[PDB]
């Protein structure tokens, strides 16, 4: 999942953009990944 | 004028008219090119 940004691949985002945006990208990558992992690791505590 | 920024700097040139823009964040062009750049930060002003 790309959480709204142009596409699901660092190496894409990269090659079609230009550092002064492509924060707002990655970022945006970062955060929907992060908040995934918190999901995860929250179920893990519950259900251990 | 309200803090106080203990060091600026004294930085000018002159452009190609067309570009009087090249002097922003990231922002490219033939002097962000091989003429000059800016930081992506820049705590400044292109006050021209």
């Amino acid at each position: 999942s790309n959480f709204g940004a142009i596409s699901s691949v660092l190496n894409d985002i990269l090659s079609r953009l230009d550092p002064p945006e492509a924060e707002v990208q990655i970022d945006r990558l970062i955060t929907g990944r992060l908040q995934s992992l918190q999901t995860y690791v929250t179920q893990q505590l519950i259900r251990a | 004028n309200d803090l106080c920024f203990t060091n600026v700097y004294a930085d000018s040139f002159v452009i190609r008219g067309d570009e009087v823009r090249q002097i922003a964040p990231g922002q490219t062009g033939k002097i962000a090119d091989y003429n000059y750049k800016l930081p992506d930060d820049f705590t400044g002003c292109v006050i021209a």
